[PDB]
């Protein structure tokens, strides 16, 4: 019943983010949902005295005709004080990322129970927009712990472990990790035996009031060289270029013998037999590439970056690093349309990041803000939102990944 | 009455303490009278010598009227008053409206005065009326309601209004009310008399909270000349545009014209400004007279034509899908119009935005699509079904190819020349038989060819394209070009068909000509 006084970081003020235009459908959906949340005293209309705003969105649930309100507290969270989550502040189980199979649960609703510090409420302000600006826009602010704010899982943490210690004690063969509104449940049991233990938690959670990841089967898609019958000047050329680029990572890559096949302005299609001398160079470079560069360790105090490339035909590639070239992971994704796909990869990549390091990475998306801002909510399903940025991919990069 | 909105000063800061400018004994009197009326009605109330705070007050005469009017300066106060959510900036575009049988707008009287002010703030609104005699009163009052000229008055007022309106609205879903400063625009498909009736229910309902409205005999009804457009309950157009028949054109004249011209485009299709718009090149002064070019004259004359006959946009019929059509009005220029009923325009418009130094029709047309979608979502809360002069085969090809990902809504091809197409494609594989140019300012081919040149006033990047150009130049129908410039590569790999750089446009020219072209990149030294 008492509220833990939360505060924004020093000097910081509340977010005044713009609200991207929403389709009629979406608004209606939000109008229904909020009207309800209001009746149940979760939220409340606000006066003009409140100048703050957070973007709100309506997304459809996977395998459900129901809509879910997604508030983009990205900025609010950003300017929200830290909480001592060092001492018994979870933190992150190295075991999970390998616990065979894992299911993700949305416990957001659990927050609706705890009331939110009144002095902080004003910052949760958000608006349900209106078409063609016919009317002011419905304004609200949360009274309870709001789903999506980084303060929620914290304040609830207490009561949360409380409600979980039993199941934990009961099934210590199960890893249970919480992230914002999500609950990552990992185990090695057999599928049928898994989905069951999950339901046991589904209901053990109801006692107080739908994914299917496979962490163990993830791998670092490395860089690869063409391996062909005959080698034309062009091949060599491209081959050398790629090699040249990769050398900045793996220093043991020599191209000497390969560049010597290029001496001379031959015709691009002229076939060049590989002089044994060179043939071994390839062999070597080829072997140096069989594994990630040595000494790439994750640093919790540094931002986790994510770059995706549109490989083509519904294929994409990404890399997660904190420091240029020093990739922590590298993978690919295969299927729709570009956007749907892109949003899927994004969500998938975030999930992994969470599961592995416990943080959402910062994506560099190869799209146009307007487009993304238009359809992302059309296929998005997660309850969190990574930070993104939009960029133009240099043709060569995409080449070096396949 | 209305519920008070709690106001506060920005943090740290304190209320405003400003000296009252000197006053004319004639004014001193005029005010005392105005500020008595206000005190009597309760809008303000004499305060004590306790309140230090105080903002200056002035006296003015109603423009082209003979009497006295009070004017309080709240600049300082407003610089000390917290920020509010604040009114909207975005107004409803005509084409977004649904046709209404009848519409009438009401001017709200003393709305700000008919609205209370948070007591804990009332003090901050303190001012003083100097007493004539050297040693006399010089009375101090403070506002009780919303002060005209004060920061939070609009927001609060509007906000309050919305609260007041809530009920009525609730039981009159048929009625559609729009809040706009001190005007209430009401529309309904009610039968004339029935309409005029609810208008009376409203007026009273407003009076319930002291809100006074204008009387029917002196109200305001269609045509409604609103923010640039002439609004009729059935249709809408822009307020008639008269093109000056000037003999001598100056730089402002043009800029002004070009601007008014742009305005029209949102409804008058076919308006073009290019020729006018290159009359502004190298201009040295805002008053320079530019003699009109022949095509400029041709254009102006052509635009007069389109403007001569008033056209109309119709309202949004939420029952029918929205349809969107685009055409290429020229290089960089695209035109589009949105209708629900076959050519029953709700809105039209152009698109000349070039996103990047280089581009192709496919890319640009897509961007046009995106621009429209956004717009539509805002006006009709939904995305239209597009009709495009491009084949899926054409689109989907460039699609897959491009590195950036893109998506165009449900759309239908429309064989309406000109059709957007790709003038060329780079060969996916080096060409067997074709000569191979290795460009670095010159080139060298597998066939002995050479041509090292030097130049004047060049850019590092410019030199690179130069080479390639020369390569295309001197080559035959099928070329393999090899280069180290990753720059030039990205540009061409984009297969642009238009650019600002003439050079590039030339190269493009070459490319469209070739039979087959293989562009390859290679490392530095
Ligand atoms: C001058 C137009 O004022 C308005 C602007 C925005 N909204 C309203 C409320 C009702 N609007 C709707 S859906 N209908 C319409 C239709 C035609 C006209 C005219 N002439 C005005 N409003 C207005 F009446």
């Amino acid at each position: 019943i008492e509220t833990v006084p939360v505060k924004l970081k020093p000097g910081m003020d509340g977010p005044k983010v713009k609200q991207w235009p929403l389709t009629e459908e979406k608004i209606k959906a939000l109008v229904e949902i909020c009207t309800e949340m209001e009746k149940e005293g979760k939220i409340s209309k606000i006066g003009p005295e409140n100048p703050y705003n957070t973007p709100v969105f309506a997304i459809k649930k996977k395998d459900s005709t129901k809509w879910r309100k997604l508030v983009d507290f990205r900025e609010l969270n950003k300017r929200t004080q830290d909480f001592w989550e060092v001492q018994l502040g979870i933190p992150h189980p190295a075991g999970l990322k390998k616990k065979k199979s894992v299911t993700v649960l949305d416990v957001g609703d659990a927050y609706f129970s705890v009331p939110l510090d009144e002095d902080f409420r004003k910052y949760t302000a958000f608006t349900i927009p209106s078409i063609n600006n016919e009317t002011p826009g419905i304004r609200y602010q949360y009274n309870v712990l709001p789903q999506g704010w980084k303060g929620s899982p914290a304040i609830f943490q207490s009561s949360m472990t409380k409600i979980l210690e039993p199941f934990r004690k009961q099934n210590p063969d199960i890893v249970i990790y919480q992230y914002m509104d999500d609950l990552y449940v990992g185990s090695d049991l057999e599928i049928g035996q898994h989905r069951t233990k999950i339901e046991e938690l589904r209901q053990h959670l109801l006692r107080w009031g739908g994914y299917e990841l496979h962490p163990d089967k993830w791998t670092v898609q490395p860089i690869v060289l063409p391996e062909k019958d005959s080698w034309t000047v062009n091949d060599i050329q491209k081959l050398v270029g790629k090699l040249n680029w990769a050398s900045q990572i793996y220093p043991g890559i020599k191209v000497r013998q390969l560049c010597k096949l290029l001496r001379g302005t031959k015709a691009l299609t002229e076939v060049i037999p590989l002089t044994e001398e060179a043939e071994l160079e390839l062999a070597e470079n080829r072997e140096i590439l069989k594994e990630p560069v040595h000494g790439v360790y994750y640093d919790p105090s540094k931002d986790l970056i994510a770059e995706i490339q549109k490989q083509g035909q519904g294929q994409w590639t990404y890399q997660i690093y904190q420091e240029p070239f020093k990739n922590l992971k590298t993978g690919k994704y295969a299927r729709t349309n570009d956007v749907k796909q892109l949003t899927e990869a994004v969500q998938k990549i975030t999930t992994e990041s969470i599961v592995i390091w416990g943080k959402t990475p910062k994506f560099k998306l190869p799209i146009q803000k307007e487009t993304w801002e238009t359809w992302w909510t059309e296929y998005w399903q997660a309850t969190w939102i990574p930070e993104w940025e939009f960029v133009n991919t240099p043709p060569l990069v995409k080449l070096w990944y396949q | 009455p209305i519920e008070t909105v709690p106001v506060k000063l920005k943090p740290g800061m304190d209320g405003p303490k400003v000296k009252q400018w000197p006053l004319t004994e004639e004014k001193i009197k005029a005010l005392v009278e105005i500020c008595t009326e206000m005190e009597k009605e309760g809008k303000i109330s004499k305060i004590g010598p306790e309140n230090p705070y105080n903002t200056p007050v002035f006296a003015i005469k109603k423009k082209d009227s003979t009497k006295w009017r009070k004017l309080v300066d709240f600049r300082e106060l407003n610089k000390r008053t917290q920020d509010f959510w604040e009114v909207q900036l975005g107004i409803p575009h005509p084409a977004g409206l649904k046709k209404k049988k009848s519409v009438t707008v009401l001017d709200v009287g003393d709305a700000y005065f008919s609205v209370p002010l948070d007591e804990d703030f009332r003090k901050y609104t303190a001012f003083t009326i100097p007493s004539i005699n050297n040693e006399t009163p010089g009375i101090r009052y403070q506002y009780n309601v919303l002060p005209q000229g004060w920061k939070g008055s609009p927001a609060i007022f509007q906000s309050s209004m919305t609260k007041i309106l809530e009920p009525f609205r609730k039981q009159n879903p048929d009625i559609v009310i729009y809040q706009y400063m001190d005007d209430l625009y009401v529309g309904s498909d009610l039968e004339i008399g029935q309409h005029r009736t609810k208008i009376e229910e409203l007026r009273q309902h407003l009076l319930r909270w002291g809100l006074t409205t204008p009387d029917k005999k002196h109200q305001k009804e269609p045509p409604f000349l609103w923010m640039g457009y002439e609004l009729h309950p059935d249709k809408w157009t822009v307020q008639p545009i008269v093109l000056p028949e000037k003999d001598s054109w100056t730089v402002n004249d043009i800029q002004k014209l070009v601007g008014k011209l742009n305005w029209a485009s949102q409804i008058y299709p076919g308006i073009k400004v290019r020729q006018l718009c290159k009359l502004l090149r190298g201009t040295k002064a805002l008053t320079e007279v530019i003699p009109l070019t022949e095509e400029a004259e041709l254009e102006l004359a052509e635009n007069r034509e389109i403007l001569k006959e008033p056209v109309h946009g119709v309202y949004y019929d939420p029952s029918k899908d929205l349809i969107a059509e685009i055409q290429k009005q020229g290089q960089g220029q695209w035109t589009y119009q949105i209708y629900q009923e076959p050519f029953k325009n709700l809105k039209t418009g152009k698109y000349a935005r070039m996103r990047g130094a280089h581009t192709n029709d496919v890319k640009q047309l897509t961007e046009a699509v995106q621009k429209i979608t956004t717009e539509s979502i805002v006006i009709w809360g939904k995305t239209p079904k597009f009709k495009l002069p491009i084949q899926k085969e054409t689109w989907e090809t460039w699609w897959t190819e491009y590195w950036q990902a893109t998506w165009i809504p449900e759309w239908e091809f429309v064989n309406t020349p000109p059709l957007v197409k790709l003038w060329y494609q780079l060969e996916k594989e080096p060409i067997v038989g074709a000569e191979t140019f290795y460009v670095d300012a010159g080139y060298v081919t597998n066939r002995g060819r050479q041509k090292v040149v030097t130049l004047t006033d060049t850019t590092n990047q410019k030199t690179e394209l130069q080479a390639i150009y020369l390569a295309l130049q001197d080559s035959g129908l099928e070329v393999n070009i090899v280069t180290d410039s990753q720059y030039a590569l990205g540009i061409i790999q984009a297969q642009p068909d238009q650019s600002e750089s003439e050079l590039v446009n030339q190269i493009i020219e070459q490319l469209i000509k070739k039979e087959k072209v293989y562009l390859a990149w290679v490392p530095a030294h």
